């Protein structure tokens, strides 16, 4: 029986942090990287130096990290709104198949790296990257109804 | 672990109080290797990922080839395949 | 290379026979152990003969005959096997010293001009 | 030094001990024939292996915690003197011969002589006295 | 908290009602027709304990294999039953199964933690009633696995699995070289 | 032989220890030994549990 | 009919591939396992690196 | 390199005509072979016995189970030697047979342990019938087989519990843990009465010795020697508890009494079999001690050469006797064998100077054996068990001396006119003569291993 526990409280030591919201973010993933990327290393590293002694670093890093990835989604609802609203609505659909939304992604990276110039930097330097044109793969199979009007007008338009 | 102790036990001296059927008591000392699994697992259940559980695989894959000599001897309690014998 | 990460340990002399892998050691590797040999390389064909000599432990299996047919061929197959080991058996060691040590003589100067892995 | 023991504690807990075994295993020794039942004839064959058992506490630790209380100071020569009171019992056994009985007496007194404790410990190199330091060799 | 669905866990009820099925059948077959069930409630022991995986592997390879072995002999030279728990066959059984049941139960008193004393063979007795344990979220676990982490420890330790290759060599041989009389 | 442990975190701080040879020091891991005791099997949580549902029975 | 007979292993090969012939279309797939496995080395010829990876954590 | 040699002949008996008298030939100069090159590892073995370990399973202690392997090696030779010069197709399982035993004293962890005892118990299951046309092997083989499923059981149950009061597994994280929870001593005598069953400690007693008069006497050298030598390695090259704490001391007692009891006995195969597994409880009294092995090392070759010589030379015995038992077994009565100085009265020589061995009168063997056992018992400090160790010893003479009193009376009709049979005796010569002029080099051992 996996009961749940559920208790209340509050600790004083501290300034409260700023939450973060649903599945969604998983289209954000790559946009908190490569911004809050030393953020991100300086906290883990900080946690793993403290052997055992975890919870010391809530106050420095556990709101700072946090921070970052706040202003990050703020950022991202001001700049491109429904850019990201379609494209993880693409992406509650399809079991979250990150291959499943590959072209509304361009639509997405596109428009943030023209406004919060951002990349997608996954570090190997075998292969190509991100834009493929799938071509011998195993791209989608309801192509986003919603959507393929986006990225064709994206052809069109620009 | 009263789970596994308990089914080892009962398979134990079910062994020993069996003044009948030779093949009773042969699946009762099979089902001794799996009266210790249910300790081992939960075990390594109350522990951790793989480390009791590798033996947990080990035993399983080795009770196979137990029963296999098990029976393959078994058939020769006796003559073989069947003759006149008293 | 030709991993990952990982590591395989294997210090081994015994009767349970194996090998190494691609790299990352201090100890005796795969390829270099072949080689880095000397004239105990015929050691094998010492024993080439001998689990071919058992026609010479033949006394008398049947009576009164010799020269067991034609099977010697697998023992020549293990006559040479053994003697592989036996040779692979002359790990003199992978620069350690306190030995025979022609391995700072004919292995440091591979490993001085290798200076890339 | 030493402590004279509770003859009545030691003797009733061993009694138990005695009655205990008698049970467990005295009654266990229902295997060895075909006279099958169960429950109340099993003390009709094992009536004689029974205070067999519990007599033997009864003779033996008693007698040693008496001799602990007559010659003192735990050693042990007690034992010798202690378990030939177990022959007794043992003569109890075989009621045939009173020589035969004074001789298992003797035999289980030079028998009790030796068992004090097995697996001694603590002796790291044993069996080797010291005598007083004076920077001493022959010995460890 | 779904009253039954907290004591759905003790099925060790069934396990001991079919384990004395398993000593006194009538037949000789219905007791290893009975093991399988026994086998199946361990698999739903499992199942319910936190690893399906196994009870699949047991439903997969002891009542797929060595039961089906079981009840592949007992067709053929099928052996001569004394008929059941008889009172003259229950002769010196309560004499020595009581204390052995009672030493047993305080050997698994034996397999408790550090206590010298007959404290621990009491403690592990009450060991479900001071405690409930706390599970904990996800700290950076990657990749999913429940069993590819029982193959990467295959990997680790190699050589019992290469070792065990023998024991399933010496399984086939034995059978064809004590069978078989060759001609 | 050891997989990714819920009680692997005692492991370094006892083994540690015994990186120098104060297991014949024979004490200076007895601390680390039985902390990774209690990451074991939680006995003195589960008496220090009991106690406090004592007091929690004596009102 | 004729079976296989070691001694000529050019005409063994060939009198074992046609009267019994369904083992050793077997053994030539259990040749051209690992045989082929280690006619790889140059044919890869330095093809791909895979760079998987569980969490890195960094250096000071 | 036992492994490729298993899988060589297991594809050469496959193939094969069934002739299968020469296979042997090939497996027993296979393995001298190996033994005459691979002995060049000694010189890597030992600088101060620097253990070597595979994959932290397994483990190569390099003075003391380096020797075990060359026994192994040394005893398997001459069983090989013996089915050559009545047998089926079994040298396979002869080979896997050892390649477990080899694992069990190589095993440093408990997975390999028991992957390797459980593999050994099931070949000796298979050898206890493959002689399957018998009613003694029928019986011995299921009986063998039930109880070691039992003892089995036991060592898997003592290994668990093992692993439920610590995570790991290995003996070499125990690492002299001295704050010692009660468990983990209970739980290794569990252990260690567990991997005791093959001696047969005298409550586990009777049930291994009808196996061993109901097995055929090519097979009863193998089993009385294959994993006597190997559990018992195993359970002195870890030293598990380092004094009994009065656990194993009571079983040893019960034994070495209670087996040497065991004195009148007519049946030639019962009367070596306690011997057998008297000189076993022997080795079992410095499974009580500590930083102790070269005592164990030295006694079991110092007497498993005389016991394959005792079955070697009752071999050589059926030849003499105006009658024989069945088809399998020949010669199971003592008083078969009556008249037999009167017969080749040299192997009368052999059988008496190894029955003293085992009596132990001192130039040849039992000063270098016993005396050996003596010293590391009284290090100890154990004053009781030598002296019952002192009666074991005479009371297992009596019934030594049986059988040479039985050897050499006088015959009833029987000298001479024959034909040979050789060739295989310069293998009884050789284990004779290495066992009365051991006291040549008796100290260059001495050094040797002291040097390892
Ligand atoms: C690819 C080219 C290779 C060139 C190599 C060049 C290098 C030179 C080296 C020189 C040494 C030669 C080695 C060749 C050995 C071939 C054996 C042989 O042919 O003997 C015939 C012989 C056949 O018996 P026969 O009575 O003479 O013939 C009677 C009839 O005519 C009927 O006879 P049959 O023809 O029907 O025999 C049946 C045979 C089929 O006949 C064949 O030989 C065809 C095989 C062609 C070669 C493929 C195997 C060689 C590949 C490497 C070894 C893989 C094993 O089937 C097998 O035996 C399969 C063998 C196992 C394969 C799996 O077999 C034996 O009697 C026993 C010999 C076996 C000894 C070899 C043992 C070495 C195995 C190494 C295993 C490594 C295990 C590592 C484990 C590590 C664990 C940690
Ligand atoms: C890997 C598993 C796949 C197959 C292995 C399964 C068993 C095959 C071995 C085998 O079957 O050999 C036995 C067979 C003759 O046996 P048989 O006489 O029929 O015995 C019955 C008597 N009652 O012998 C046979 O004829 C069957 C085996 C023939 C295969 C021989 C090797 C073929 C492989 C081709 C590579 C050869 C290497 C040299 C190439 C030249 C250089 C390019």
């Amino acid at each position: 029986p996996f009961e749940d526990k559920a208790n209340m409280p509050d600790n004083v030591p501290d300034v409260v942090e700023v939450g973060a919201t649903s599945a969604p973010l998983l289209s954000a993933s790559y946009f908190i990287g490569a911004k809050c990327k030393p953020y991100n290393d300086d906290f883990m590293l900080c946690r793993e130096e403290s052997q055992g002694s975890g919870a010391i670093d809530c106050l420095k890093e556990g709101r700072r990290v946090t921070r970052c990835a706040v202003s990050v989604i703020e950022d991202i609802n001001k700049s491109c709104l429904d850019e990201f609203r379609l494209h993880w609505q693409c992406l509650e659909q399809n079991n979250h198949q990150l291959s499943g939304c590959r072209k509304a992604e361009a639509l997405l990276n596109k428009c943030v790296f023209t406004k919060l110039n951002l990349e997608k930097k996954i570090p190997g330097l075998r292969p190509d990257e991100e834009p493929v044109f799938l071509k011998k793969d195993p791209w989608i199979k309801p192509a986003v109804d919603d959507f393929k009007s986006v990225r064709a007008y994206a052809e069109a338009k620009k | 672990m009263f789970i596994g102790t308990i089914i080892l036990v009962l398979s134990f001296l079910g062994f020993v109080f069996n003044r009948r059927n030779i093949i009773l008591a042969f699946i009762c000392l099979e089902t001794m290797l799996l009266g210790i699994n249910l300790i081992l697992l939960r075990n390594s259940v109350l522990f951790d990922d793989i480390s009791g559980s590798l033996f947990a695989i080990v035993i399983i894959i080795l009770a196979g080839v137990e029963s296999a000599i098990g029976l393959s001897l078994l058939v020769s309690y006796y003559r073989l395949r069947g003759v006149i014998n008293s | 290379s030709t991993p990952l990460v990982k590591t395989s340990v294997n210090y081994s002399y015994g009767d349970y026979p194996l090998i190494d892998a691609d790299p990352h050691f201090k100890r005796v590797v795969g390829y270099m152990r072949p080689s880095d040999y000397g004239v105990i390389g015929l050691a094998t064909a010492a024993l080439p003969a001998g689990i071919c000599f058992a026609e010479w432990l033949d006394p008398v299996k049947g009576k009164f005959a010799r020269p067991s047919v034609k099977f010697l061929r697998v023992a020549t197959m293990l006559g040479f096997a053994v003697g592989f080991g036996a040779a692979y058996a002359r790990s003199s060691l992978r620069f350690f010293g306190v030995t025979e040590n022609a391995r700072e003589y004919k292995k440091d100067e591979a490993q001085m001009a290798a200076r890339k892995a | 030094h030493f402590h004279p023991y509770n003859t009545l504690g030691l003797a009733t807990q061993s009694a138990m001990v005695g009655l205990g075994a008698g049970v467990v295993a005295a009654a266990a020794r229902n295997s060895l024939a075909t006279g099958p039942r169960n429950i109340l004839t099993t003390f009709s064959k094992s009536g004689g292996v029974v205070t067999i058992f519990t007599g033997a506490s009864i003779a033996y630790v008693f007698t040693y915690c008496s001799a602990a209380n007559l010659r003192e100071r735990k050693d042990g020569w007690n034992h010798m003197w202690a378990g030939a009171a177990t022959g007794a019992v043992l003569g109890a056994r075989t009621k045939l011969v009173p020589a035969f009985i004074g001789w298992t007496v003797l035999c289980g007194a030079a028998c009790g002589l030796f068992g004090w404790t097995g697996a001694r410990f603590n002796a790291d190199r044993k069996a080797s006295l010291e005598q007083s330091p004076k920077g001493f060799v022959q010995e460890d | 908290m779904y009253l039954t669905y907290y004591f759905i866990e003790i099925t060790i009820f069934l396990a001991i009602l079919c384990t004395i099925f398993i000593i006194s059948a009538k037949n000789p077959m219905v007791s290893i027709l009975y093991m399988i069930a026994l086998f199946v409630i361990a698999a739903m022991y499992l199942y319910l304990i936190g690893l399906g995986i196994f009870s699949l592997l047991y439903i997969m390879i002891y009542i797929g294999a060595i039961a089906v072995l079981f009840l592949f002999i007992i067709t053929l030279l099928d052996i001569n039953s004394t008929e059941l728990s008889v009172k003259s066959n229950i002769r010196d059984l309560p004499l020595v199964l009581i204390s052995l049941i009672v030493l047993t139960i305080s050997g698994l008193m034996i397999y408790s933690n550090d206590s010298i004393l007959i404290n621990k063979l009491l403690e592990a007795f009450g060991n479900d009633y001071n405690t409930i344990i706390t599970q904990d979220w996800f700290n950076i676990e990657n990749t999913t696995l429940l069993t590819t982490i029982g193959n990467v420890l295959l990997t680790n330790n190699a050589f019992i699995l290469l070792v065990l290759a023998i024991v399933l060599l010496l399984g086939i041989i034995g059978p064809i070289s004590i069978t078989m009389k060759h001609k | 032989t050891g997989g990714r442990n819920r009680c692997f975190s005692e492991w370094q701080s006892f083994m540690h220890c015994t990186a120098k040879t104060d297991a014949k020091s024979r004490a200076q891991c007895l601390p680390n030994f039985e902390d990774y005791m209690e990451c074991l099997h939680h006995t003195k949580e589960k008496a220090r549990l009991r106690e406090i549902e004592s007091v929690l029975k004596q009102k | 009919a004729n079976p296989g007979f070691w001694n000529g292993p050019f005409r063994y090969l060939r009198w074992s591939a046609h009267n019994r012939p369904h083992l050793f279309f077997a053994f030539a797939i259990g040749i051209a396992g690992p045989v082929a496995a280690l006619t790889l080395t140059p044919l890869r010829r330095k093809y791909l690196y895979p760079d998987h990876s569980p969490l890195p954590q960094s250096y000071p | 390199m036992l492994i490729l040699a298993i899988i060589s002949l297991i594809t050469f008996v496959s193939m094969s005509k069934l002739s299968d008298n020469r296979a042997i030939i090939r497996l027993i100069n296979i393995y001298l072979i190996l033994v005459l090159v691979l002995d060049s590892f000694l010189y890597l073995l030992f600088l101060n016995n620097q253990t070597y370990t595979v994959m932290g399973e397994l483990l190569i202690f390099n003075s003391f189970t380096f020797y075990i392997d060359m026994l192994i090696y040394f005893i398997m030779i001459v069983i090989s030697s013996l089915y050559g010069y009545p047998k089926k197709e079994l040298i396979i399982l002869f080979l896997i047979n050892i390649l477990g035993a080899l694992l069990i004293v190589h095993s440093n962890d408990f997975i390999t342990l028991f992957v390797a005892i459980e593999l050994q118990s099931y070949s000796i299951y298979l050898i206890t019938a493959i002689y399957n046309s018998s009613y003694k092997a029928s019986k011995a083989s299921m009986l063998y087989f039930f109880m070691g499923g039992i003892l089995s059981i036991l060592i898997a149950y003592s290994i668990n519990t093992y692993y439920s009061v610590l995570n790991s597994y290995t003996l070499h994280s125990l690492d002299s843990l001295i704050i010692n929870t009660l468990d983990l001593n209970l739980i290794l005598i569990a252990l260690s009465l567990g991997l005791l069953f093959k001696i047969g400690i005298a409550p586990l007693h009777k049930w291994l010795i009808s196996i061993y008069e109901n097995t055929p006497i090519l097979i009863t050298i193998y089993i009385s020697l294959i994993p006597k030598i190997s559990i018992l390695s195993y359970l002195v090259l870890s030293n598990i508890s380092i004094n009994s704490l009065v656990i194993s001391i009571l079983a040893i007692l019960t034994l070495l009494v209670g087996s040497v009891g065991g004195l009148l006995q007519i049946k030639i195969k019962r009367l070596l079999a306690f011997s057998g597994l008297t000189n076993a409880g022997y080795m079992m009294l410095l499974l009580l001690l500590n930083n102790n092995e070269f005592s164990y090392l030295y006694y079991i070759t110092q007497y498993s050469i005389s016991h394959l010589a005792i079955f070697m030379i009752i071999i050589f015995s059926i030849y003499y006797i105006n009658y024989i038992n069945n088809q399998y077994n020949p010669i199971i009565y003592v008083n078969q064998l009556k008249g037999l100085i009167h017969d080749n009265a040299y192997l009368v020589l052999s059988m008496a100077i190894v029955v003293f061995s085992f009596i132990g009168i001192p130039p040849l063997l039992g000063f270098f054996g016993k005396l050996n056992i003596l010293m590391s018992i009284l290090n100890n400090g154990y004053y009781f068990i030598s002296i019952v160790l002192i009666v074991a010893s005479l009371i297992s003479a009596l019934y030594y001396l049986y059988l040479l009193n039985v050897s050499i009376q006088d015959k009833n009709n029987i000298l001479i006119n024959s034909n040979e049979t050789v060739s295989s005796v310069l293998s009884y010569i050789l284990s004779s003569l290495i066992i009365l002029i051991t006291f040549g080099f008796i100290y260059n051992s001495l050094i040797i291993d002291i040097f390892n």
